[PDB]
């Protein structure tokens, strides 16, 4: 809210000062990914 | 008496057959049988090898030179068979899917083999003869070749990756490999729950006795696909219960152990 105004009561995140004094806001967890990497394990080497 | 030496024999052809030796080798030695935990399971009784002692008693043999020494499965049987006795028969069941395992297992104990230790993470190793195989026990073998070249480089596989190696066995509890003789293989193995050996066949052990309980003759002893042979004591019934079998053991004993004989080495 805003004191002194009419506006009260309203939800969301005002982009006033959204970090609120914090240096960083992190976030931790883990994820897998697919992919298409390339390898030979280990063909294409000199026969010797 | 000189060990360690092999001198010429000799005899003659005037000579008079001596007296039967039975009814001494019965009382001189011991029988043990070995059969599966399916028969105690059908018959369900505490007294029958006091029962099948009692009924030996008759045809000779005394109460306490018979043993009866029980095994869950053949591939338990398998997985080092420890045959430590004078007359030792051997009651197999059949099954389609276990016909390599239980004609390994005859290849194994049927025979004598000589077997000699075997490191694999620093030799590669060669046969020199057909009947120098390699035998591989334990709770679960996984087997892979890879042959070489006379310049020691791979056949169809590279030394360093070991899922290009060639597979011949996939978790048995028993194997029994025969290779190209003349080319060194590199191998790999679970060393930690298998032991491999390379063993030589030498003639055969007369001290024991196989008897196929169900379906037809299949054990190829002979890796070689040109004999199959049956040998003497390989023998066959056809079943539907357990103590018709033992009943015929017992009263056909003498003739399994005419076709067997006290060992040699
Ligand atoms: C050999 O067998 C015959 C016939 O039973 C018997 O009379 C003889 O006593 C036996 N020999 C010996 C040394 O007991
Ligand atoms: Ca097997
Ligand atoms: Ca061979
Ligand atoms: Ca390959």
């Amino acid at each position: 809210s805003i004191t002194r105004t009419r506006v009260s009561r309203l939800y969301g995140l005002p982009a006033a000062n959204p970090n609120n004094g914090k240096e960083y806001y992190e976030v931790a967890g883990r994820f897998s990914l697919i992919s298409l990497v390339p390898s030979n394990d280990d063909y294409q080497t000199p026969i010797t | 008496q000189n060990y360690g030496i092999n001198l010429p024999i000799t005899g003659s052809m005037d000579t008079a057959y001596a007296n039967s030796t039975q009814e001494e080798t019965f009382l001189t030695s011991t029988l043990c049988l070995y059969y599966p935990t399916e028969a105690a399971t059908e018959i369900n009784d505490n007294s029958w090898k006091d029962t099948l002692s009692q009924l030996f008693l008759t045809k000779g043999w005394p109460t306490g030179s018979v043993y009866f020494k029980e095994y869950t499965d053949i591939a338990s049987f398998s997985v080092d068979p420890q045959l430590y006795c004078d007359y030792n028969v051997v009651l197999m069941k059949y099954d389609a899917t276990l016909q390599l395992d239980m004609s390994e297992l005859a290849d194994l104990i049927l025979n004598e083999w000589l077997c000699n230790p075997m490191d694999i993470t620093l030799y590669y190793y060669q046969q020199t003869d057909e009947a120098n195989k390699w035998i591989s026990m334990g709770s679960s073998c996984t087997i892979k070749v890879c042959p070489l070249n006379t310049q020691t480089l791979g056949i169809g596989c590279l030394t360093t990756d070991t899922a290009t190696f060639e597979e011949v066995a996939t978790a048995e509890k028993l194997v029994i490999t025969d290779v190209v003789d003349g080319v060194n293989h590199k191998l790999d193995v679970t060393t930690a729950t298998c032991t491999i050996r390379n063993c030589k066949k030498l003639g055969p052990r007369e001290n024991v006795a196989v008897i196929q309980v169900g379906g037809s003759d299949v054990l190829d002893i002979t890796a070689d696909p040109t004999t199959a042979p049956q040998t003497e004591r390989m023998m066959r019934i056809n079943w539907k219960k357990w103590w018709q079998v033992f009943y015929t053991v017992v009263d056909y004993v003498n003739q399994i152990i005419q076709a067997m004989s006290k060992r040699s080495r």
